[PDB]
């Protein structure tokens, strides 16, 4: 029974993004404990995100060289380690913290690099589809798992540290399961003028930069909320009268959104197809605008009560995460196959960099700049706050447009690459 | 469910031009790659020509080219074949079938059996 190492393999990316996300949980606690502004708390996610985009590649490209099995379960013992070890850092010091946030970004990275590929080969039918997406799915319930997680620690243990310690000892269980019941597969296939001349046609792709620019923008708004939307309903429940609750709430939603987002992004583009062939940057340009609306809405009505708050970030993250599961296929129509892996690195790197990355680190430094120019207050730091992700659905905008830009293009880009193909 | 209707085809003088139709209304045609095929009296199915989704790109025979025309409109979900000094040799029914479209060479699918859509098929004599 080969199903073992899919099981074992979809359950160590679940602990991977709930290793990945019990910060966010607990952001709040370090943020108190550290005695440092926005500022760091930005900086841990931007700096896991670089060291994420920058390892990846390199990852891929060594899966390759050895065996995949052995850096996998080298990777997710270093990063359970690292964790493990930040656990126990002073409070006087920072910048250790920082580091090993970058540490588990790369062992991350080479998990989510290399467990694909293993999966992918072990499974040759539609069960590996069905297989990949279990192992898809387990995204956003390893999201709701770490911080539902790290809220229940912090609240039963009394202490935020113990959140960072529960996670990696399983991680160890997973590890050495991951060395026993993963089977080894004897597989086998210019690279730098090969990529030179792939980004040179990419380059002069229409569709394709404004896909990517629209993934970004998407990348971007989830970074920022799944960093700050805890802390910001936290600063929201402060300034009303009445006195870990949000955490797990927050879990439970971004689970059931994210299944639900994908479910509905699935089948509006399943009923929208055969109106036009346009569907599919449609659909998500649609999706963009609806999000943007309900995350002005939250922002509006959040003083107001908290109810409304959590039914406008169910609605906009629903449709925010509805074009994780039609990014793909636009990706597919345009870049030839020949060029398609090639692609989705650009792409897995660009939706990173101006995306994702900039962030968290950006929505600090706005929310400590206007701060900084008020008397501290804890309604003054959440009226800041509520104005730095104001910034968000501006990005969730522009995405859109570039969605809708994308649409435009799609069709003469297709036509260009079915010539291309013939040629 | 795509169903493809061919029109156009019989019997015509040699030497002469003719025109055929396959229309589809069963979904959005500009999901499918089309393509002709001819069922010979001596010989099994045999491919003729194709047009991708967008008409970008177009595959013939090496006795085809230059003797035949293929193209699509989508704005009418139709798509055409016109067939110019008819040899002796194509006497033949003629098969309209459509495939998901997909990014591969279109010189390299002519398996008649990639086809998953197939219609009634019309006789064209010459």
């Amino acid at each position: 029974g080969r199903g073992a190492a899919a099981a074992i393999l979809s359950l160590g990316n679940v602990l991977n993004y709930l290793d990945r996300y019990t910060v966010a949980g607990v952001l709040l606690d370090i943020q108190q404990h550290f005695g440092v502004k926005d500022r760091g708390a930005g900086l841990l996610q931007s700096v896991f995100i670089c060291s994420f985009m920058v390892a990846a590649p390199i990852f891929g490209y060594l899966g390759d060289r050895f065996n995949r099995k052995v850096i996998l379960s080298c990777g997710i013992f270093f990063w359970s380690a690292v964790t493990f070890s930040s656990s126990f850092i002073p409070q006087q010091y920072f910048w250790l913290l920082v580091l090993s946030r970058g540490l588990v970004g790369i062992g991350e990275a080479s998990y989510s690099t290399i467990a694909p590929t293993i999966i992918g080969d072990l499974f040759t039918k539609n069960t590996r589809t069905l297989m990949l997406s279990v192992f898809y799915f387990a995204i956003p319930l390893g999201s709701g798992l770490g911080y539902i997680t790290g809220s229940s620690v912090k609240q039963a243990a009394g202490d935020w540290h113990w959140a960072l310690r529960v996670s990696p000892v399983l991680g160890m269980i997973t590890g050495t399961l991951i060395l026993i019941l993963v089977p080894a597969t004897k597989r086998g296939h210019k690279a730098r003028t090969s990529w030179l001349r792939d980004m040179k046609a990419l380059i002069r792709n229409r569709s394709y930069v404004f896909s990517s620019l629209a993934t970004s923008a998407v990348s971007f708004a989830t970074g920022a909320l799944g960093m700050w939307i805890p802390l910001y309903l936290h600063r929201a429940q402060v300034v009303q009268k009445t006195a870990a609750k949000d955490s797990l709430i927050f879990g439970a939603i971004t689970c059931f959104t994210g299944f639900l987002g994908v479910v509905t992004g699935a089948g509006a583009t399943r009923w929208c197809r055969l109106k036009t062939q346009r569907a599919d940057p449609l659909v998500c340009a649609v999706g963009m605008l609806g999000s943007a609306i309900f995350i002005c809405l939250i922002f509006v009505a959040a003083k107001s009560s908290i109810v409304g708050a959590y039914i406008c970030i169910f609605v906009g993250e629903t449709l925010l995460f509805s074009n994780w599961a039609i990014t793909a296929d636009i990706l597919m129509y345009v870049v030839i196959p020949t060029r398609r892996a090639t692609a989705v690195a650009l792409q897995s790197f660009t939706s990173h960099l101006l995306g994702d990355a900039g962030s968290p680190y950006l929505i600090g430094f706005i929310s400590d700049l206007i701060r900084q120019s008020t008397k501290d207050s804890p309604l003054w730091e959440f009226l800041s706050l509520g104005y730095a992700l104001m910034l968000c659905p501006f990005v969730v905008v522009l995405g859109g447009m570039f969605f809708l830009a994308t649409a435009l293009f799609f069709v003469s880009d297709r036509a260009r690459a079915e010539q291309q193909v013939n040629q | 469910q795509v169903q493809l209707v061919e029109s156009g085809g019989g019997l015509v003088q040699a030497g002469g031009s003719l025109r055929l139709s396959c229309a589809a209304s069963g979904r959005l045609l500009s999901w499918y790659d089309m393509a002709w095929f001819r069922q010979a009296p001596g010989k099994e199915r045999e491919f003729v020509a194709a047009v991708t989704s967008t008409g970008a790109g177009t595959h013939y025979v090496d006795s085809v080219k230059g003797r035949f025309t293929i193209s699509r409109v989508n704005a009418k979900n139709t798509m055409y074949l016109q067939m110019n000094s008819l040899k002796p040799e194509d006497t033949a029914v003629y098969y309209c079938a459509a495939a998901n479209t997909r990014l591969t060479a279109l010189s390299l699918r002519t398996t008649t059996g990639s086809w998953a859509y197939w219609g009634k098929g019309t006789p064209v004599t010459v």
